[PDB]
């Protein structure tokens, strides 16, 4: 004579009785939805969720290492860094950049942007962040990239008007989803930004952005290292010194950069050689601006 | 119930107003008929 | 006090009666109750759902 | 090409067997088979009647298992059951007791071996427990739609027939789909034996015990039901004061609908365990 | 007889009334309802097919919801101050389908038709202007949006059955006189006003039927109905200023029997200022009245005084 | 008691005649998820029933009984 | 009661026949498929639905959000169907209207717009061999000028392998939602007509909005239909709110549309000679030099307007000298406010 009940609410707005029944449950009692159902007995039975070269190291290695080596988690009593934060000045391209070696990883990709969570109704946010916890948290490990977090994580004085603190309540509720739960071994939260300006400091904490990597301005060696990437594979003449070219790239990001490379694939055809030249990179640079 | 307060620094021209309203509504709601001996909270700052 | 008036979640209202094993303890009104679709008996009921400053 | 009068002996074991298969008739669709013997063209009698396990699909073919129905009809012919299936049973609740397609292409593949092949239908769900009349469904030829649909003599029992006769399944779907009048039967056994038991499950044990009950309990309980018995009879004498003026100006037509009459007529009936129950406190004392 | 008094049985009592939505050359159409019940049955007897128009109101049954049927639902040379703008109109929207010599060599057909508009409206005048088209042309005219506004709302639905019936009557010109859609539920009018713009326009169709579109003011048109609704020609009306008062006033006193004892000036601008409408209404009431003294002749106090009732009319309430 | 099998027929509708047509065949205005055309019953005449009134229809059977209204 | 009468002879077996083909849910369309044989599926009823694929449907025919027959009893699919509103068939663009020959005036940006419709399409071996991408698309904002003339110029110079463009009346329109399974059925007539390019004309014409606008960028951006195909809003007004921030990517290429010349009138002339039959005395050049700055779409209300004042004149062939006072009249006439 113990005690133990469930709400149900159906999908055609009908609401039942029924106490906590099926077989051996390991990951339900969970408020979720999609679990199975008779015709009129309406028990539970099966529940079901609903819904490149310069840099390999750091991702790689934090998103596999808290699910292969958990023996040496076990053995050590260490747990991984979660948060990673890939900022600096801009020119880099951490954000096509970033998403292609997210892509790389081979695992699942799940796209997250500034506006995507922001919506025009309140509440939303929490919802979809319990959403990308569910595919996330709930779905197989995936991988979730976020940009432009300082734009977002402006701590005001005057507290009368500024969306960015509603911003900071989705924001810091996933903090609270992250440093109110301590098992946070699953799918991580990766961020990055363009600035330096406002960086929220609340983010001091292994769960919380934590693996700070500063990346310069894209001096010859950074420039060739992600234009060396953005052209590991296409059709480069031996006559590409990467010097003036890879110098006039000044505060042009990995898609303004993208789109003077396809500047340089616009007049290649007309200049009849097949294969991309020396000063067509700078070509293009002087065509966008 | 057991909160911890933080970052509230930027929260604390009508920016006071707020801050006494609130506030007074946690005295109204804290020196009165209410159940000191379970709720509970922690507020913290940084300057 | 044996036979009182439900309200149904769907939205139409129906009037049941007292089962054998059940007491008037949790038959006062204000209380969420459960009922059977047959005799609409009663199985059980339904419960809905000083300070520090460290600077 | 011939047909005649048949008639479908119910007794109460089918019928008990139908009020606990009621009972148990939970809206999933559920499966029982009925049986009997053949002793003549136009009569059938059912003896045995049990019920089967539910299933997911529910009534069709497929759930029908022929190793378990054989199985279980072979165990009830190493008893003393000699007696060979009849038809199938099931329950259609809510929709109403019609056949659906699956029904009838079922009830095709069962009356190959029966040409009778009795199908009947319980409802108790949303049925008032006042009348529990029970109809027996039946199967028409296809090809016996140029000649006359139903062509069965003794036309007399159609008027106990015509007691279900709600206006939208019976002609609403009459078309290849009739029925067949139902009676019953009952010896002197059922007649003393459930008589008796249903006397007996109406009186006491010893059939002595509750009269003192209730012979003692005038004095104690029933003198509040006194007391406010006359707080009713005193609540209608307050207008029965006021019934003679319009009975002595109008004495043309009735307007209220109360009686006044039989209301206390029952309670001198209520109030007459007094004077019934004073004999049997004299007959206690007495000896 | 049998064969056809024997489908008795699917139009008997089970039978209910949807709304079809469209029709499949597989020979089972969709039909919907208030929560949108698909049903795709074979078709049977008693149905069109053709003429039916898909996406209208059809018959459905409690059964298996097999179709058993379906269930349907002063002339141009008269008035005179705009005899130039009346052969405009007349030039303008005769152009089509009638004297063909002169409008299938030059291969303009620009199937928009004018809009017209007056500070008196009322319709008198319009339909003075749009009166060019009875001559020789079926009668077609949807007077304004009233019907849509006084029915439910059921959309721009009626819209395509006046253009579907507009389309069986191709040698016709749809005239449309007191567009009170804006100007006086007020949701709808809005799209209702963008898909009678959208389907106006000739989004499906091509130079078979003319629209005159006529109101009480050219400003009442959102600048939406401006490019796609004006791109044929537009008009302009000036004031009577007791010319074109004087002319309709003068085709009232052509039939009736009244000398020029009657003073002219006073009537036409007795309230504030008045083309035909309560002038034609004393007129009638003038015949009628000066027909209760048993004689044709108009008297000059029987004259005001009717008209005293038209002029105490309008004022009192 | 031969009355409690209507009291089994579930009620009745309350039907709405909009509109009569001259095949014999009625369309009545009914709650939404209605509109339900019928014949009216044999020993109920056709004419006497006025459109843009309430009338009593079965729920089964589709049948209308009558018309509802200092000196 | 005629065409009634062979089909009701006809209805004899249609009793024998209507045991089949009874099956009707109100056709309701899936979510997704997580695995294969159990698939989620959503009525209009909003009430989700969940169960097994049939026997008589192979899995390989199951399209995401596809509205196919199912059964109400056995409650499993039994056989699918193809599908019309009016912008199914007002979509598809036919008879080639205005080509090429009105190339004058901005002649850098229409190349710029040429070569990345024309030459990706023509030539795909070199700008895939040659570099990362064929280029995407420009975006034509700003002034109307000569509008509803270039989008002409793209369908006349097609490679026969005509392109599917879409008015932006059909995104804001009543009952909200249809945008999204509009822009996906004809992103699987794109798929039919093996990769066909996507236009949508006129985006200038808030959730019900901010669904259409996000979902659409959340579809052309997105790689499910395809991310070669087509990227051009020529519109009036760009409505720059999401692509204000969404513009940095695979959107480039920010350039007006056009701009009214001197001597860019006479090509436009040199088009308008295809219609009715002008007296070829009269020099375009002294038609297009007493009208200055006209755009495109103000000498089309002249060789509209005229017309329309041609046709009433009540003449044979069309000349100047006749409707003179509508040319002078139009230009002037609307030259006051536009
Ligand atoms: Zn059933």
């Amino acid at each position: 004579r113990k005690g133990k009940c469930a709400v149900i609410k159906t999908s055609t707005r009908q609401t039942y009785f029924l106490p906590v029944i099926g077989l051996v449950d390991a990951e339900k009692l969970k408020p979720g939805d999609l679990v199975g159902v008779n015709k009129d007995s309406y028990l539970i039975l099966e529940t079901l969720p609903t819904e490149l070269d310069k840099q390999i190291q750091e991702l790689v290695e934090a998103i596999v290492l808290p699910m292969n080596h958990k023996e040496k988690f076990e053995n050590l009593g260490i747990q991984p860094p979660k948060g990673v934060l890939m900022y600096g000045p801009p020119g880099t391209g951490k954000t096509l950049l970033a998403r292609a070696c997210a892509a790389q990883t081979k695992a699942t990709f799940l796209k997250l942007a500034g506006p995507q969570l922001v919506q025009m109704f309140i509440g939303d946010g929490a919802k979809l962040v319990r959403d990308a916890f569910a595919l996330a948290k709930e779905k197989a490990p995936s991988i979730i990239f976020i940009d432009e977090l300082d734009a977002i994580g402006t701590k005001r004085f005057d507290s009368e008007k500024a969306g960015d603190r509603e911003v900071q309540r989705t924001m810091l509720e996933l903090l609270n989803q992250l440093d109110g739960f301590q098992p946070n071994t699953q799918v991580k939260v990766i961020a990055a930004t363009n600035r330096v300006d406002i960086l929220d400091p609340a983010l001091l904490r292994s769960g919380r952005l934590d693996r700070k990597i500063e990346f310069p301005m894209p001096n010859e060696e950074a420039r060739a290292r992600i234009m060396q990437i953005h052209s590991r594979k296409m059709n480069v003449s031996p006559d590409v010194n990467y010097e003036e070219l890879a110098r006039c790239t000044d505060d042009f990001n990995g898609a303004q950069c993208k789109a003077v490379c396809v500047e340089a694939g616009m007049i290649a055809l007309r200049r009849g050689a097949t294969e991309l030249t020396h000063e067509d990179y700078m070509e293009g640079i002087l065509e966008v601006q | 119930c057991i909160i911890f307060m933080d970052e509230i620094d930027a929260i604390g021209t009508s920016a006071d107003r707020e801050i006494q309203r609130t506030l007074m509504e946690l005295l109204n709601q804290m020196d009165g008929f209410d159940t000191l001996h379970r709720v509970k909270m922690i507020m913290a700052t940084n300057r | 006090e044996e036979k009182f008036i439900v309200k149904a979640t769907n939205g139409p209202r129906y009037v049941v009666g007292c089962r054998r094993q059940l007491d008037k303890s949790k038959l006062k009104p204000g209380t969420r109750v459960a009922l059977d679709m047959t005799t609409l008996t009663i199985m059980r009921y339904l419960p809905r759902e000083k300070g520090c400053l460290l600077y | 090409a011939v047909d005649t009068a048949e008639q479908v002996y119910i007794s109460s074991l089918a019928l008990l067997k139908m009020l606990k298969h009621g009972r148990a008739g939970v809206p999933m669709e559920v499966m029982g088979l009925m049986l009997g013997e053949f002793v003549d063209d136009y009569t059938v009698r059912v003896i045995d009647v049990f019920a089967m396990p539910q299933s997911g699909t529910g009534v069709s073919v497929e759930a029908v298992d022929p190793v378990f129905q054989a199985k279980m009809l072979d165990m009830l012919k190493q008893t003393g059951r000699p007696e060979m299936v009849v038809g199938w049973y099931h329950s259609h609740p809510g929709f109403g007791c019609w056949l659906s397609g699956v029904d009838i292409n079922t009830q095709q593949s069962f009356e190959a071996l029966s040409e009778r092949a009795v199908a009947v239908v319980v409802d108790p769900i949303q049925s008032v427990k006042g009348k529990v009349v029970i109809d027996a469904f039946r199967l028409i030829n296809a090809n016996m739609m140029v000649l006359g649909h139903e062509p069965r003599q003794t036309t007399s029992n159609l008027g106990h027939l015509n007691k279900p006769s709600i206006q939208a399944l019976i002609h609403g779907l009459n078309r290849h789909y009739y029925s067949i009048t139902i009676n019953y039967r009952k010896n002197e056994l059922e007649q003393k034996m459930l008589l008796n038991l249903h006397k007996k499950s109406w009186m006491e044990g010893l059939t002595l015990q509750d009269y003192s009950e209730h012979c003692k309990h005038n004095e104690s309980v029933v003198k509040e039901m006194l007391e406010l018995a006359k707080n009713y009879n005193k609540a209608v004498e307050e207008e029965d004061k006021m019934t003679p003026e319009q009975l002595a100006i109008k004495n043309v037509g009735k307007q209220d609908p109360k009686r006044h009459l039989e209301e206390h007529v029952d309670v001198l009936m209520t109030s007459n365990i007094v004077q019934c129950l004073a004999a049997m406190l004299d007959t206690v004392v007495f000896k | 007889e049998e064969e056809r008094s024997k489908v008795d049985d699917l139009r008997g009592t089970p039978m209910s009334v949807g709304t079809l939505e469209e029709i499949i050359d597989d020979n089972h159409a969709i039909v919907s309802t208030s929560v949108g019940s698909e049903h795709y049955v074979s078709i049977l007897s008693f149905v069109d097919k053709d003429l039916l128009e898909p996406g209208c109101s059809v018959l459905l049954n409690h059964k298996v919801h097999a179709v058993i049927g379906v269930l349907m639902d002063e002339t141009y040379a008269d008035i005179g101050g705009l005899d130039n703008q009346i052969q405009e109109i007349k030039e303008s929207v005769e152009l089509p389908l009638t004297h063909p010599e002169y409008y299938e060599e030059m291969g303009i057909k620009p199937p928009k038709g004018v809009i017209l508009y007056g500070p008196p409206g009322t319709g008198k005048t319009l339909l003075a202007k749009a009166v060019a088209n009875q001559t020789s042309a079926t009668f077609l005219r949807v007077v304004g949006s009233e019907l849509i506004q006084k029915y439910l709302g059921d959309g721009p639905k009626l819209v395509r059955e006046l253009f579907r019936v507009a389309e069986e009557h191709a040698p016709s010109i749809v005239f449309i006189d007191e567009i009170d859609a804006i100007g006086t539920g007020e949701r709808e009018i809005q799209r209702t006003m963008l898909e009678l713009l959208n389907q106006l326009d000739g989004f499906d169709s091509r130079g078979d039927v003319k629209v005159i579109m006529a109101t009480n003011r050219i400003e009442t048109l959102d600048p939406a109905l401006i490019r796609p609704g004006r791109i044929d020609r537009k008009i302009e009306f000036p004031l009577p200023d007791e010319k074109t008062k004087k002319r309709i006033f003068q085709i009232h006193t052509s039939r009736m029997t009244l000398a020029d004892d009657v003073t002219l000036d006073d009537l036409i601008m007795a309230k504030d200022d008045l083309s035909g409408a309560d002038i034609k209404a004393i007129c009638t009431e003038a015949g009628l009245m000066a027909l209760r003294e048993r004689r044709m002749k108009v008297t000059n106090e029987d004259f005001k005084k009717s008209k005293e009732n038209v002029l105490y009319k309008k004022q009192e309430g | 008691r031969e009355e409690l099998q209507l009291l089994q027929e579930q009620g009745s509708y309350v039907g709405e005649v909009v509109r009569a047509m001259d095949k014999k065949k009625v369309l009545v205005k009914v709650h939404p998820e209605g509109k339900f055309v019928v014949d009216v019953d044999k020993n109920i005449d056709i004419n006497d029933v006025t459109p843009n009134c309430r009338v009593a229809l079965r729920n089964d059977s589709y049948t209308l009984h009558k018309i509802l209204p200092l000196d | 009661a005629p065409p009634a009468l062979w089909d009701l002879a006809a209805d004899k077996q249609t009793l024998q026949s209507e045991q089949p083909l009874q099956v009707a849910r109100c056709t309701k369309i899936i979510n997704a498929d997580s695995e294969d044989p159990k698939y989620i599926i959503n009525v209009k009823q909003f009430a989700k639905f969940v169960v097994d694929l049939s026997d008589q449907v192979a899995p390989t025919d199951i399209e995401e959000g596809m509205r196919v027959g199912v059964d109400r009893n056995k409650y499993q699919i039994h056989i699918p169907l193809p599908p019309d509103p009016t912008v199914t068939m007002m979509q598809v663009e036919e008879k080639p209207d205005v080509t090429y020959s009105d190339v004058g005036g901005c002649k850098e940006q229409i190349e710029k717009l040429r070569e990345v419709v024309e030459t990706p399409l023509l030539h795909p071996e070199r700008f895939v061999n040659l570099g990362i991408e064929p280029p995407k698309g420009v975006l034509l904002f700003g002034p109307p000028g000569t509008g509803k003339t270039l989008c002409a110029r793209a369908v006349a110079n097609r490679t026969d392998a005509c392109f599917i463009r879409v008015i932006g009346s059909e995104l804001v329109q009543k009952y909200v939602g249809e945008g999204a399974r509009m822009v996906r059925e004809l992103f699987e007539m794109a798929r039919t007509k093996k990769a066909c390019l996507i236009f949508f004309d006129e985006i200038d014409a808030d959730n019900e909005v901010q669904r259409t606008m996000l979902e659409l960028i959340n579809q052309l951006d997105g790689f499910d239909p395809r991310g070669n195909i087509k990227v051009l809003m020529a519109t009036n007004r760009p409505d720059t709110l999401d692509p204000a921030l969404m513009r940095p990517g695979r959107l480039d290429r920010k350039i007006e549309f056009s701009l009214p010349d001197l001597e860019g009138r006479t090509h436009i002339f040199k088009i308008h000679a295809r219609s009715m039959s002008v007296e070829r005395d009269i020099r375009f050049e002294l038609l297009a030099r007493l009208c200055p700055n006209s755009t495109g779409a103000e000498i089309r209300s002249v060789c509209t307007e005229a017309g329309m004042f041609a046709i009433r004149a009540r003449r044979k062939i069309a000349t100047e000298k006749d409707f003179l006072e509508a040319v002078n009249k139009v230009i002037k006439s609307y030259a006051k406010f536009s």
